[PDB]
């Protein structure tokens, strides 16, 4: 069926350039208007741009003059040239198919790709234990000062899932992200059962496995 | 069609209840209103178009009505899989804009949080910083007051909170509050305390430690 697959995102400097690409399958690009829609940090949805099969292009006022959208019908692919970027362009960008016959009706959405615009360099996280101290005990890992998103956190390489809570990242005033991951366990398992949080930060090629010991 | 606004920003209801989301338009546009559903961590999906036309795979408990500038989305038997953010959008008009979204949550019985506090690790102290973490686990409703006290002094501007999405099993939330100080500042004080006020707590719960 309809699959839209975005590529070409990542982290870029303000004033910089990125090219998003979208490979479409399950339908012919020629028959549909294709759009770009983004979800910014406030989780608001925002229409960005559109292109018709003949190559006619349209832009939201917030990106007009800075972005360039194009398509190649024969390759069933679409692209978004993003230039003169600002931190406000930071968002998840979706390649989207509009319903044929209707303008702006977004019936098929891609998987979305993260674009971050900042002057901050990539940076791996420091990973610190949140050490447990009566039936139920809590323990965790603090994953601090990394950039950009995302990180993945697992416990015991995915073997431990129950009672795990991984918090959404928060942006610190330093402009770097931080989050914690915690798990609830029987306090009687402390000292005998091993707990390790596995942290992977692909953008910085940082991989940390931290053992969290009691006290 | 120039501006879409939704009400409310968030709403709660029990499984089986009926809810109504409202989308206000600043100007009319021949009732070309679409509704999208975005489940947590997932991609938006088109639910309804032409204000009232249900799309593929959406249950008949979903309905939309309204005209002119007043538009509404109704779920007649709220289910856990309906927990999501719903967006209205004007289409077949310009500019294409979305409402700010309405977050739908399942309402359950009140549940007090279990509270845990974590001192900074020795490893972090070596780096020159100290984070103190206060964890509120498995509570409902989401609203909670978390206040940091350091040697009985109310703390402001040096903590951040983060809240999980509603748990798919028990419909509860968990919350972290993280107090960040310099190493020197951390070693300057003794008693660190997270005080938690919540609907399920008759009196506030304070979790504390002494540095050392």
């Amino acid at each position: 069926e309809v699959q839209l697959v975005e590529s070409g995102g990542g982290l870029i400097q303000p004033g910089g350039s990125l090219r998003l690409s979208c490979a479409a399958s399950g339908f012919a690009l020629r028959m549909y208007d294709m759009h770009w829609v983004r979800q910014t940090i406030d989780k608001r949805l925002e229409w960005v741009s559109a292109v018709g099969p003949s190559g006619d292009t349209y832009y939201a006022d917030s990106v007009k003059g800075r972005f360039a959208v194009s398509r190649e019908n024969a390759k069933n692919s679409l692209s978004l040239q993003m230039n003169s970027l600002t931190a406000g362009d930071t968002a998840i960008y979706y390649c989207v198919r509009s319903d044929r016959g209707v303008a702006g009706l977004f019936d098929s959405w891609g998987q979305g790709i993260l674009v971050t615009v900042s002057s901050a360099s990539t940076k791996g996280p420091s990973v610190f234990p949140l050490a447990p101290s009566g039936g139920t005990a809590a323990l965790g890992c603090l994953v601090k000062d990394y950039f950009p998103e995302p990180v993945t956190v697992s416990w015991n390489s995915g073997a431990l899932t129950s009672g795990v809570h991984t918090f959404p990242a928060v942006l610190q005033s330093s402009g770097l992200y931080s989050l914690s991951s915690v798990v609830t366990v029987p306090s009687s398992s402390l000292g005998t059962q091993t707990y390790i949080c596995n942290v992977n930060h692909k953008p910085s090629n940082t991989k940390v496995d931290k053992k969290v010991e009691p006290k | 069609d120039i501006q879409m606004t939704q009400s409310p920003s968030s709403l709660s209801a029990s499984v089986g209840d009926r809810i109504t989301i409202t989308c206000r338009a600043s100007q009319a546009f021949d009732n070309y209103v679409a509704w999208y559903q975005q489940r947590p961590g997932k991609v938006p999906k088109l639910l309804i178009s032409a204000a009232s036309a249900l799309h593929a795979g959406v249950p008949s408990r979903f309905s939309g009505s309204g005209s002119g500038t007043h538009f509404t989305l109704t779920i007649s038997s709220l289910q856990p899989e309906d927990v999501a953010t719903y967006y209205c959008q004007n289409y077949n008009s310009a500019p294409l804009t979305f409402g700010g979204g309405t977050k739908v949550e399942i309402k359950r019985t009140v549940a007090a949080p279990s509270v845990f506090i974590f001192p900074p690790s020795d490893e972090q102290l070596k780096s020159g910083t100290a984070s103190v973490v206060c964890l509120l686990n498995n509570f409902y409703p989401r609203e909670a007051k978390v206040q940091w006290k350091v040697d009985n002094a109310l703390q402001s501007g040096n903590s951040q909170e983060s809240v999980t999405e509603q748990d798919s099993k028990d419909s509860t939330y968990s919350l972290s509050s993280t107090l960040t100080l310099s190493k020197a500042d951390y070693e300057k004080h003794k008693v660190y305390a997270c005080e938690v006020t919540h609907q399920g707590l008759s009196s506030p719960v304070t979790k504390s430690f002494n540095r050392g």
